[PDB]
RNA sequence: CUCGA
DNA sequence: GTGTCAGTAGCTGTCACGGATGC
DNA sequence: GCATCCGTGAATCGAGG
Protein backbone atom coordinates (compact mmCIF):
# COMPACT_ATOMS: atom_id res chain seq x y z
CA UNK A 1 0.00 0.00 0.00
CA UNK A 2 1.29 3.12 0.91
CA UNK A 3 3.74 1.91 3.82
CA UNK A 4 7.26 0.80 2.83
CA UNK A 5 7.05 -2.52 4.28
CA UNK A 6 8.48 -4.83 2.08
CA UNK A 7 5.79 -7.11 0.83
CA UNK A 8 6.19 -10.69 1.68
CA UNK A 9 8.11 -9.45 4.98
CA UNK A 10 6.74 -10.93 8.17
CA UNK A 11 6.26 -8.11 10.87
CA UNK A 12 5.00 -7.93 14.33
CA UNK A 13 0.91 -7.23 14.21
CA UNK A 14 1.78 -4.22 16.66
CA UNK A 15 3.76 -2.25 14.40
CA UNK A 16 1.52 -3.16 11.51
CA UNK A 17 -1.62 -1.67 12.74
CA UNK A 18 0.24 1.29 13.97
CA UNK A 19 1.70 2.03 10.74
CA UNK A 20 -1.64 1.39 8.84
CA UNK A 21 -2.58 3.95 11.27
CA UNK A 22 -0.54 6.79 10.38
CA UNK A 23 -1.36 6.14 6.97
CA UNK A 24 -4.71 5.47 7.14
CA UNK A 25 -4.78 8.72 8.35
CA UNK A 26 -2.60 10.24 6.17
CA UNK A 27 -4.64 9.47 3.06
CA UNK A 28 -2.67 6.78 1.57
CA UNK A 29 -3.67 2.76 1.15
CA UNK A 30 -2.74 0.95 4.43
CA UNK A 31 -0.94 -2.34 4.44
CA UNK A 32 -3.00 -5.36 3.89
CA UNK A 33 -2.28 -8.14 6.24
CA UNK A 34 -2.66 -11.76 6.88
CA UNK A 35 -1.96 -14.03 9.78
CA UNK A 36 0.98 -15.94 9.37
CA UNK A 37 2.27 -18.74 12.23
CA UNK A 38 5.79 -18.76 12.70
CA UNK A 39 8.47 -21.59 14.51
CA UNK A 40 9.64 -20.73 17.59
CA UNK A 41 12.85 -21.22 15.87
CA UNK A 42 12.30 -18.77 13.06
CA UNK A 43 10.42 -16.27 15.01
CA UNK A 44 13.38 -16.12 17.49
CA UNK A 45 15.80 -15.62 14.83
CA UNK A 46 12.88 -12.78 13.46
CA UNK A 47 13.25 -10.47 17.22
CA UNK A 48 14.47 -6.90 16.60
CA UNK A 49 17.39 -7.14 18.64
CA UNK B 1 44.21 -5.07 -5.52
CA UNK B 2 40.65 -5.34 -4.42
CA UNK B 3 39.05 -8.48 -2.81
CA UNK B 4 35.61 -10.14 -1.77
CA UNK B 5 34.13 -10.41 1.69
CA UNK B 6 33.47 -14.46 1.83
CA UNK B 7 30.68 -13.54 4.07
CA UNK B 8 28.78 -11.70 1.49
CA UNK B 9 29.91 -14.08 -1.78
CA UNK B 10 29.62 -17.51 0.14
CA UNK B 11 26.98 -17.38 2.59
CA UNK B 12 23.95 -18.57 1.55
CA UNK B 13 22.21 -16.84 0.15
CA UNK B 14 24.83 -15.07 -2.07
CA UNK B 15 24.05 -11.40 -1.09
CA UNK B 16 26.28 -10.12 -4.13
CA UNK B 17 24.29 -12.52 -6.46
CA UNK B 18 21.34 -11.11 -5.32
CA UNK B 19 22.42 -7.66 -6.00
CA UNK B 20 23.62 -8.36 -9.27
CA UNK B 21 21.52 -10.79 -10.23
CA UNK B 22 24.61 -13.32 -10.98
CA UNK B 23 24.30 -17.01 -9.86
CA UNK B 24 26.47 -17.94 -6.84
CA UNK B 25 28.67 -20.19 -9.61
CA UNK B 26 28.75 -17.69 -12.33
CA UNK B 27 30.17 -15.29 -9.29
CA UNK B 28 32.01 -17.95 -8.15
CA UNK B 29 34.36 -18.11 -11.60
CA UNK B 30 34.43 -14.58 -11.79
CA UNK B 31 35.81 -14.02 -7.95
CA UNK B 32 38.37 -16.90 -8.14
CA UNK B 33 39.81 -16.29 -11.76
CA UNK B 34 37.72 -19.16 -13.68
CA UNK B 35 35.90 -16.89 -16.00
CA UNK B 36 36.03 -12.77 -17.67
CA UNK B 37 33.31 -10.78 -16.98
CA UNK B 38 31.91 -7.83 -19.19
CA UNK B 39 32.21 -4.36 -17.22
CA UNK B 40 30.90 -2.01 -19.63
CA UNK B 41 30.01 -2.40 -23.69
CA UNK B 42 29.91 0.51 -25.93
CA UNK B 43 26.31 -0.42 -27.77
CA UNK B 44 26.47 2.75 -29.71
CA UNK B 45 29.72 2.58 -31.54
CA UNK B 46 28.78 -1.24 -32.08
CA UNK B 47 25.66 -0.17 -33.71
CA UNK B 48 27.37 2.52 -35.78
CA UNK B 49 30.13 0.07 -37.01
CA UNK C 1 24.30 4.20 30.01
CA UNK C 2 24.06 4.19 26.08
CA UNK C 3 20.83 3.36 24.15
CA UNK C 4 21.80 2.06 20.69
CA UNK C 5 24.28 -0.44 19.18
CA UNK C 6 24.47 0.27 15.68
CA UNK C 7 26.24 -1.76 13.01
CA UNK C 8 26.93 -1.57 9.27
CA UNK C 9 29.76 -2.28 6.79
CA UNK C 10 32.53 -1.00 7.07
CA UNK C 11 33.80 1.58 4.50
CA UNK C 12 37.49 1.13 3.30
CA UNK C 13 37.90 4.80 4.80
CA UNK C 14 36.59 3.70 7.86
CA UNK C 15 39.27 0.87 8.24
CA UNK C 16 41.96 3.14 8.04
CA UNK C 17 40.47 5.36 9.97
CA UNK C 18 40.65 3.15 12.67
CA UNK C 19 44.16 1.58 12.17
CA UNK C 20 47.19 3.20 13.68
CA UNK C 21 49.08 2.13 10.54
CA UNK C 22 49.32 -0.21 8.38
CA UNK C 23 51.19 -3.70 8.38
CA UNK C 24 53.99 -3.87 5.74
CA UNK C 25 56.49 -6.47 6.65
CA UNK C 26 55.06 -9.77 7.83
CA UNK C 27 57.24 -10.55 10.71
CA UNK C 28 56.18 -11.42 14.00
CA UNK C 29 58.76 -10.73 16.49
CA UNK C 30 62.33 -11.70 17.14
CA UNK C 31 63.27 -14.88 18.52
CA UNK C 32 66.02 -13.86 20.79
CA UNK C 33 65.32 -10.52 21.72
CA UNK C 34 61.62 -11.08 22.06
CA UNK C 35 61.31 -7.03 20.61
CA UNK C 36 58.66 -6.89 17.99
CA UNK C 37 59.77 -6.23 14.88
CA UNK C 38 58.98 -2.58 13.50
CA UNK C 39 56.07 -2.39 10.74
CA UNK C 40 55.53 -6.20 11.59
CA UNK C 41 52.25 -7.91 13.12
CA UNK C 42 53.21 -6.68 16.56
CA UNK C 43 54.77 -3.06 15.68
CA UNK C 44 54.97 -0.80 19.05
CA UNK D 1 55.63 -5.23 -32.69
CA UNK D 2 52.92 -6.09 -29.76
CA UNK D 3 52.79 -9.80 -31.14
CA UNK D 4 56.34 -10.61 -29.16
CA UNK D 5 55.20 -8.53 -25.70
CA UNK D 6 52.37 -11.14 -26.05
CA UNK D 7 54.41 -14.13 -26.93
CA UNK D 8 56.11 -13.58 -23.37
CA UNK D 9 52.78 -14.26 -21.82
CA UNK D 10 52.00 -16.84 -24.50
CA UNK D 11 55.06 -18.86 -23.45
CA UNK D 12 54.19 -18.96 -19.46
CA UNK D 13 50.82 -20.18 -20.13
CA UNK D 14 52.31 -22.88 -21.23
CA UNK D 15 54.60 -23.83 -18.71
CA UNK D 16 52.45 -23.44 -16.15
CA UNK D 17 49.42 -25.74 -17.63
CA UNK D 18 51.82 -28.72 -17.94
CA UNK D 19 54.17 -27.75 -15.01
CA UNK D 20 52.30 -25.78 -11.91
CA UNK D 21 49.44 -28.32 -11.20
CA UNK D 22 53.06 -31.23 -10.49
CA UNK D 23 55.34 -28.75 -9.07
CA UNK D 24 52.30 -28.09 -6.10
CA UNK D 25 52.48 -31.81 -5.36
CA UNK D 26 55.98 -32.05 -4.56
CA UNK D 27 56.41 -29.03 -1.92
CA UNK D 28 52.99 -30.24 -0.74
CA UNK D 29 55.00 -34.12 0.02
CA UNK D 30 57.74 -31.96 1.21
CA UNK D 31 55.34 -29.64 3.60
CA UNK D 32 52.36 -30.86 4.41
CA UNK D 33 50.31 -27.76 3.87
CA UNK D 34 49.06 -26.93 0.84
CA UNK D 35 48.75 -23.22 1.50
CA UNK D 36 52.81 -22.85 1.45
CA UNK D 37 53.02 -25.00 -1.02
CA UNK D 38 50.73 -22.39 -3.59
CA UNK D 39 52.68 -20.10 -1.83
CA UNK D 40 56.03 -21.66 -3.03
CA UNK D 41 54.76 -22.80 -6.48
CA UNK D 42 54.56 -18.77 -7.44
CA UNK D 43 57.22 -17.95 -6.12
CA UNK D 44 59.88 -20.88 -8.31
CA UNK D 45 57.38 -19.74 -11.56
CA UNK D 46 58.17 -16.25 -10.70
CA UNK D 47 61.90 -17.22 -10.64
CA UNK D 48 61.65 -19.06 -14.01
CA UNK D 49 60.12 -16.20 -15.71
CA UNK D 50 62.98 -14.39 -14.37
CA UNK D 51 65.81 -17.14 -15.43
CA UNK D 52 64.92 -17.41 -19.39
CA UNK D 53 68.22 -19.38 -20.09
CA UNK D 54 66.13 -22.92 -18.50
CA UNK D 55 63.33 -22.61 -20.89
CA UNK D 56 64.56 -21.59 -23.93
CA UNK D 57 66.12 -25.30 -24.70
CA UNK D 58 62.80 -26.54 -25.26
CA UNK D 59 64.39 -30.21 -25.81
CA UNK D 60 65.67 -30.13 -22.07
CA UNK D 61 63.65 -31.21 -19.12
CA UNK D 62 62.44 -28.01 -17.37
CA UNK D 63 60.52 -29.66 -14.60
CA UNK D 64 63.44 -31.33 -13.75
CA UNK D 65 65.05 -27.62 -12.76
CA UNK D 66 62.15 -26.40 -11.52
CA UNK D 67 61.78 -29.40 -8.08
CA UNK D 68 65.41 -28.11 -7.19
CA UNK D 69 64.39 -24.55 -7.13
CA UNK D 70 61.36 -25.26 -5.16
CA UNK D 71 62.98 -27.93 -2.58
CA UNK D 72 65.98 -25.70 -2.07
CA UNK D 73 63.15 -22.74 -0.53
CA UNK D 74 61.46 -25.21 1.47
CA UNK D 75 64.38 -25.44 3.61
CA UNK D 76 65.08 -21.54 3.10
CA UNK D 77 61.76 -21.95 4.88
CA UNK D 78 62.97 -24.61 7.74
CA UNK D 79 65.93 -22.10 8.82
CA UNK D 80 66.62 -20.39 12.17
CA UNK D 81 63.04 -18.80 11.39
CA UNK D 82 61.35 -21.78 11.68
CA UNK D 83 62.77 -23.35 14.73
CA UNK D 84 61.87 -21.48 17.53
CA UNK D 85 58.15 -20.29 16.93
CA UNK D 86 56.67 -23.39 14.34
CA UNK D 87 55.68 -25.27 17.74
CA UNK D 88 52.27 -24.77 19.00
CA UNK D 89 49.19 -22.91 18.77
CA UNK D 90 47.40 -21.19 21.62
CA UNK D 91 43.86 -21.90 19.98
CA UNK D 92 45.19 -25.56 20.20
CA UNK D 93 43.92 -27.35 23.12
CA UNK D 94 47.17 -28.28 24.80
CA UNK D 95 48.50 -24.58 25.74
CA UNK D 96 48.30 -22.29 28.85
CA UNK D 97 46.50 -19.32 29.32
CA UNK D 98 47.90 -15.61 29.51
CA UNK D 99 46.52 -15.47 33.19
CA UNK D 100 47.15 -11.69 34.88
CA UNK D 101 47.42 -11.80 38.67
CA UNK D 102 44.57 -11.27 41.31
CA UNK D 103 45.13 -7.36 41.73
CA UNK D 104 44.86 -7.81 45.68
CA UNK D 105 48.10 -6.89 47.46
CA UNK D 106 48.69 -3.90 44.77
CA UNK D 107 45.08 -2.30 45.87
CA UNK D 108 45.92 -3.17 49.65
CA UNK D 109 49.43 -1.16 49.32
CA UNK D 110 47.64 1.55 47.45
CA UNK D 111 44.65 1.60 50.20
CA UNK D 112 47.32 1.83 53.09
CA UNK D 113 48.99 4.97 50.86
CA UNK D 114 46.11 6.59 50.60
CA UNK D 115 45.20 6.24 53.80
CA UNK D 116 48.79 7.74 55.41
CA UNK D 117 48.16 10.44 52.80
CA UNK D 118 45.22 12.22 55.01
CA UNK D 119 47.95 12.37 57.54
CA UNK D 120 49.74 14.96 55.52
CA UNK D 121 50.00 18.88 54.88
CA UNK D 122 48.78 19.71 51.00
CA UNK D 123 52.51 21.40 50.13
CA UNK D 124 53.61 17.99 50.98
CA UNK D 125 50.77 16.75 49.27
CA UNK D 126 51.19 18.34 46.00
CA UNK D 127 55.15 18.06 45.76
CA UNK D 128 55.04 13.97 46.22
CA UNK D 129 52.11 13.75 43.77
CA UNK D 130 54.60 14.61 41.09
CA UNK D 131 62.61 19.09 38.61
CA UNK D 132 59.44 19.36 40.02
CA UNK D 133 60.31 22.86 41.35
CA UNK D 134 59.41 24.68 38.04
CA UNK D 135 56.02 24.44 38.65
CA UNK D 136 55.75 24.23 42.58
CA UNK D 137 57.90 28.37 42.28
CA UNK D 138 60.30 27.15 44.80
CA UNK D 139 63.73 26.43 45.17
CA UNK D 140 65.10 22.45 44.50
CA UNK D 141 66.55 22.06 48.15
CA UNK D 142 63.30 23.32 49.14
CA UNK D 143 62.05 20.16 46.71
CA UNK D 144 64.90 17.47 48.37
CA UNK D 145 64.06 18.85 51.89
CA UNK D 146 59.98 18.70 51.44
CA UNK D 147 60.79 15.13 49.80
CA UNK D 148 62.65 13.84 52.57
CA UNK D 149 60.44 14.95 55.37
CA UNK D 150 57.33 14.26 54.07
CA UNK D 151 58.89 10.52 53.07
CA UNK D 152 59.89 10.00 56.25
CA UNK D 153 56.14 11.38 57.79
CA UNK D 154 54.60 8.63 55.82
CA UNK D 155 57.57 5.90 57.16
CA UNK D 156 56.55 6.86 60.11
CA UNK D 157 52.87 6.98 60.00
CA UNK D 158 53.16 3.33 57.98
CA UNK D 159 55.06 1.99 60.70
CA UNK D 160 53.13 3.10 63.26
CA UNK D 161 50.22 1.14 61.76
CA UNK D 162 52.83 -1.92 61.73
CA UNK D 163 53.43 -2.32 58.13
CA UNK E 1 40.08 -8.27 -26.84
CA UNK E 2 42.10 -8.62 -29.88
CA UNK E 3 39.50 -7.68 -32.47
CA UNK E 4 36.78 -5.97 -31.00
CA UNK E 5 37.93 -4.76 -27.63
CA UNK E 6 38.00 -1.07 -28.50
CA UNK E 7 34.21 -1.57 -28.23
CA UNK E 8 33.93 -3.30 -24.53
CA UNK E 9 35.18 -3.52 -21.62
CA UNK E 10 35.84 -6.47 -19.36
CA UNK E 11 37.98 -7.68 -16.25
CA UNK E 12 38.34 -10.46 -14.12
CA UNK E 13 38.10 -11.31 -10.37
CA UNK E 14 37.35 -8.87 -7.42
CA UNK E 15 38.56 -6.01 -8.57
CA UNK E 16 35.61 -6.55 -11.73
CA UNK E 17 32.43 -6.76 -9.10
CA UNK E 18 33.47 -3.49 -7.73
CA UNK E 19 33.48 -2.16 -10.98
CA UNK E 20 30.07 -3.87 -11.53
CA UNK E 21 28.98 -2.03 -8.45
CA UNK E 22 29.73 0.99 -8.98
CA UNK E 23 28.21 0.77 -12.46
CA UNK E 24 25.41 0.08 -10.92
CA UNK E 25 21.75 1.89 -10.56
CA UNK E 26 20.23 0.78 -6.91
CA UNK E 27 17.31 2.75 -6.76
CA UNK E 28 16.62 1.81 -10.61
CA UNK E 29 16.98 -1.72 -9.98
CA UNK E 30 14.85 -1.86 -6.83
CA UNK E 31 11.86 -0.42 -8.88
CA UNK E 32 12.40 -3.04 -11.65
CA UNK E 33 12.04 -5.49 -8.68
CA UNK E 34 9.07 -3.74 -7.22
CA UNK E 35 7.09 -3.24 -10.80
CA UNK E 36 7.52 -7.21 -11.13
CA UNK E 37 6.07 -7.60 -7.54
CA UNK E 38 2.98 -5.84 -8.17
CA UNK E 39 2.00 -8.14 -11.08
CA UNK E 40 3.70 -11.89 -11.20
CA UNK E 41 3.75 -15.52 -11.35
CA UNK E 42 4.74 -16.56 -7.44
CA UNK E 43 7.23 -18.69 -9.28
CA UNK E 44 8.97 -15.90 -10.76
CA UNK E 45 7.89 -13.61 -7.81
CA UNK E 46 9.34 -15.11 -4.61
CA UNK E 47 13.39 -15.12 -6.38
CA UNK E 48 12.28 -10.99 -7.05
CA UNK E 49 10.81 -10.71 -3.69
CA UNK E 50 14.20 -11.82 -2.02
CA UNK E 51 16.50 -9.95 -4.38
CA UNK E 52 14.70 -6.70 -2.79
CA UNK E 53 14.96 -7.78 0.50
CA UNK E 54 18.51 -7.20 -0.22
CA UNK E 55 18.46 -4.53 -2.92
CA UNK E 56 16.09 -1.88 -0.40
CA UNK E 57 18.41 -2.49 1.95
CA UNK E 58 21.24 -0.37 0.70
CA UNK E 59 18.73 1.65 -1.07
CA UNK E 60 17.39 3.25 2.34
CA UNK E 61 20.02 2.99 4.75
CA UNK E 62 22.08 5.22 2.66
CA UNK E 63 24.97 3.02 2.89
CA UNK E 64 27.11 1.56 -0.60
CA UNK E 65 27.68 -2.13 -1.73
CA UNK E 66 30.77 -0.78 -2.23
CA UNK E 67 31.34 -2.10 0.96
CA UNK E 68 31.20 -5.57 0.09
CA UNK E 69 34.30 -5.13 -1.69
CA UNK E 70 37.68 -4.30 0.64
CA UNK E 71 40.80 -2.16 -0.51
CA UNK E 72 41.97 -2.89 3.17
CA UNK E 73 41.49 -5.83 5.84
CA UNK E 74 41.45 -4.48 9.60
CA UNK E 75 44.94 -5.88 11.70
CA UNK E 76 42.96 -7.46 15.53
CA UNK E 77 44.69 -5.96 18.14
CA UNK E 78 47.85 -8.24 19.48
CA UNK E 79 46.56 -9.22 23.01
CA UNK E 80 43.73 -10.46 21.18
CA UNK E 81 45.81 -12.57 19.02
CA UNK E 82 48.96 -13.55 21.86
CA UNK E 83 52.03 -15.32 21.60
CA UNK E 84 53.32 -17.33 24.31
CA UNK E 85 55.95 -18.97 25.25
CA UNK E 86 56.36 -22.46 26.08
CA UNK E 87 58.42 -23.92 29.23
CA UNK E 88 60.74 -25.54 26.92
CA UNK E 89 61.73 -22.53 25.19
CA UNK E 90 59.86 -22.85 22.03
CA UNK E 91 56.84 -20.52 21.20
CA UNK E 92 52.95 -21.23 20.64
CA UNK E 93 51.12 -18.56 18.43
CA UNK E 94 47.28 -18.09 18.17
CA UNK E 95 45.98 -18.95 14.67
CA UNK E 96 44.72 -15.56 13.53
CA UNK E 97 48.80 -14.63 13.22
CA UNK E 98 49.37 -17.34 10.84
CA UNK E 99 46.76 -16.51 8.92
CA UNK E 100 47.40 -12.87 8.75
CA UNK E 101 50.82 -14.03 7.88
CA UNK E 102 50.06 -15.97 4.97
CA UNK E 103 47.90 -12.57 3.82
CA UNK E 104 50.23 -10.18 4.31
CA UNK E 105 53.04 -12.53 2.14
CA UNK E 106 50.66 -12.91 -0.77
CA UNK E 107 49.76 -9.26 -0.67
CA UNK E 108 53.63 -8.44 -0.82
CA UNK E 109 54.06 -10.55 -3.09
CA UNK E 110 51.21 -9.00 -5.37
CA UNK E 111 52.75 -5.87 -4.83
CA UNK E 112 56.23 -7.09 -6.32
CA UNK E 113 54.61 -8.96 -8.73
CA UNK E 114 52.68 -5.66 -10.11
CA UNK E 115 56.13 -3.55 -9.75
CA UNK E 116 58.52 -6.42 -11.57
CA UNK E 117 55.54 -6.50 -14.69
CA UNK E 118 55.14 -10.14 -14.45
CA UNK E 119 53.29 -11.79 -16.76
CA UNK E 120 49.48 -11.60 -16.57
CA UNK E 121 48.73 -15.30 -15.39
CA UNK E 122 50.80 -14.90 -12.31
CA UNK E 123 49.39 -11.50 -11.51
CA UNK E 124 45.77 -12.58 -11.42
CA UNK E 125 47.02 -16.17 -10.47
CA UNK E 126 48.36 -14.07 -7.24
CA UNK E 127 45.21 -12.08 -6.92
CA UNK E 128 43.38 -15.43 -6.46
CA UNK E 129 45.55 -16.47 -3.72
CA UNK E 130 45.20 -13.17 -2.13
CA UNK E 131 41.42 -13.67 -2.37
CA UNK E 132 41.23 -17.48 -1.00
CA UNK E 133 43.81 -16.08 1.68
CA UNK E 134 41.43 -13.13 2.91
CA UNK E 135 38.68 -15.62 2.67
CA UNK E 136 39.87 -18.08 5.20
CA UNK E 137 40.82 -15.03 7.49
CA UNK E 138 37.66 -14.27 8.10
CA UNK E 139 35.86 -17.50 7.91
CA UNK E 140 38.18 -20.33 7.62
CA UNK E 141 36.66 -23.60 5.33
CA UNK E 142 33.60 -21.57 4.62
CA UNK E 143 34.59 -21.84 0.59
CA UNK E 144 35.80 -25.74 -0.21
CA UNK E 145 38.93 -27.24 1.71
CA UNK E 146 39.72 -25.44 5.48
CA UNK E 147 43.42 -24.29 5.52
CA UNK E 148 45.05 -27.09 7.24
CA UNK E 149 47.44 -26.14 10.33
CA UNK E 150 49.94 -28.95 11.56
CA UNK E 151 48.51 -32.44 12.02
CA UNK E 152 45.97 -31.38 8.90
CA UNK E 153 43.89 -29.55 11.56
CA UNK E 154 41.17 -26.59 10.26
CA UNK E 155 42.86 -23.25 11.80
CA UNK E 156 40.57 -21.14 13.67
CA UNK E 157 39.20 -18.16 12.38
CA UNK E 158 38.16 -14.68 13.10
CA UNK E 159 34.15 -16.15 12.57
CA UNK E 160 35.26 -18.88 14.39
CA UNK E 161 35.89 -17.16 17.47
CA UNK E 162 31.67 -15.84 17.62
CA UNK E 163 29.87 -19.55 16.97
CA UNK E 164 28.43 -22.31 19.02
CA UNK E 165 29.33 -22.94 22.87
CA UNK E 166 32.73 -21.76 22.26
CA UNK E 167 31.98 -18.66 20.71
CA UNK E 168 32.23 -15.31 22.40
CA UNK E 169 28.83 -14.85 22.67
CA UNK E 170 27.54 -18.11 24.26
CA UNK E 171 31.15 -19.08 26.39
CA UNK E 172 32.04 -15.43 27.68
CA UNK E 173 28.95 -13.50 27.17
CA UNK E 174 26.03 -15.49 27.97
CA UNK E 175 27.91 -16.95 31.16
CA UNK E 176 30.90 -15.70 33.16
CA UNK E 177 32.79 -17.20 35.82
CA UNK E 178 32.35 -15.26 38.69
CA UNK E 179 34.70 -14.15 41.87
CA UNK E 180 33.71 -15.65 45.05
CA UNK E 181 31.98 -18.89 44.62
CA UNK E 182 33.10 -22.28 45.31
CA UNK E 183 32.00 -26.32 44.98
CA UNK E 184 32.04 -29.45 47.17
CA UNK E 185 30.39 -32.66 47.42
CA UNK E 186 26.81 -32.80 48.86
CA UNK E 187 25.47 -34.62 52.32
CA UNK E 188 22.41 -34.69 53.74
CA UNK E 189 22.11 -32.80 57.47
CA UNK E 190 18.43 -33.80 58.78
CA UNK E 191 19.08 -31.66 61.77
CA UNK E 192 19.24 -28.46 59.26
CA UNK E 193 15.85 -26.74 58.96
CA UNK E 194 14.91 -25.72 55.49
CA UNK E 195 16.28 -22.80 55.59
C1' C F 1 42.20 -38.34 26.23
C1' U F 2 39.82 -40.93 30.88
C1' C F 3 36.24 -40.02 34.36
C1' G F 4 31.85 -38.19 38.16
C1' A F 5 26.32 -36.58 39.01
C1' DG G 1 72.93 -21.22 -6.99
C1' DT G 2 69.56 -24.29 -8.29
C1' DG G 3 68.78 -28.11 -13.69
C1' DT G 4 68.32 -36.76 -16.48
C1' DC G 5 62.87 -40.43 -13.22
C1' DA G 6 61.97 -37.02 -9.65
C1' DG G 7 54.19 -36.00 -7.86
C1' DT G 8 48.92 -35.43 -0.42
C1' DA G 9 47.20 -38.47 3.40
C1' DG G 10 43.22 -39.36 4.47
C1' DC G 11 38.94 -40.92 3.99
C1' DT G 12 32.00 -41.81 4.55
C1' DG G 13 30.74 -45.66 9.86
C1' DT G 14 25.87 -39.17 12.03
C1' DC G 15 21.08 -37.29 10.69
C1' DA G 16 16.81 -34.38 10.27
C1' DC G 17 15.37 -30.37 7.95
C1' DG G 18 14.71 -26.21 5.18
C1' DG G 19 15.67 -23.60 1.13
C1' DA G 20 18.82 -21.55 -2.10
C1' DT G 21 21.44 -23.74 -5.74
C1' DG G 22 21.52 -25.66 -9.98
C1' DC G 23 19.81 -28.86 -14.69
C1' DG H 1 9.54 -25.63 -12.92
C1' DC H 2 11.55 -29.34 -9.40
C1' DA H 3 15.32 -32.49 -7.56
C1' DT H 4 19.89 -31.90 -5.62
C1' DC H 5 22.86 -30.35 -2.23
C1' DC H 6 24.38 -26.85 0.96
C1' DG H 7 24.29 -25.12 5.54
C1' DT H 8 22.28 -25.10 10.16
C1' DG H 9 21.53 -27.33 14.44
C1' DA H 10 22.31 -31.28 18.07
C1' DA H 11 22.32 -30.78 27.68
C1' DT H 12 24.76 -28.59 32.10
C1' DC H 13 28.77 -28.29 35.44
C1' DG H 14 33.07 -30.65 37.28
C1' DA H 15 38.53 -33.62 37.97
C1' DG H 16 43.25 -34.82 36.49
C1' DG H 17 47.06 -35.87 32.63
Amino acid sequence: GSTEFLPGSLIDRAEFEAENRRVVAEGGEPAAGRPVLMGITKASLATDS
Amino acid sequence: APVTHIWYFKGVPSRLGYLLDLAPKDLEKIIYFAAYVITSVDEEMRHNE
Amino acid sequence: FFDELRIGLATAEDIRQWSYGEVKKPETINYRTLKPEKDGLFCE
Amino acid sequence: VSGAAAAEAALMRALYDEHAAVLWRYALRLTGDAAQAEDVVQETLLRAWQHPEVIGDTARPARAWLFTVARNMIIDERRSARFRNVVGSTDQSGTPEQSTPDEVNAALDRLLIADALAQLSAEHRAVIQRQIATDLGIAEGTVKSRLHYAVRALRLTLQELGV
Amino acid sequence: VDRYGEYFTGAMGAESIQKLIENFDIDAEAESLRDVIRNGKGQKKLRALKRLKVVAAFQQSGNSPMGMVLDAVPVIPPELRPMVQLDGGRFATSDLNDLYRRVINRNNRLKRLIDLGAPEIIVNNEKRMLQESVDALFDNGRRGRPVTGPGNRPLKSLSDLLKGKQGRFRQNLLGKRVDYSGRSVIVVGPQLKLH
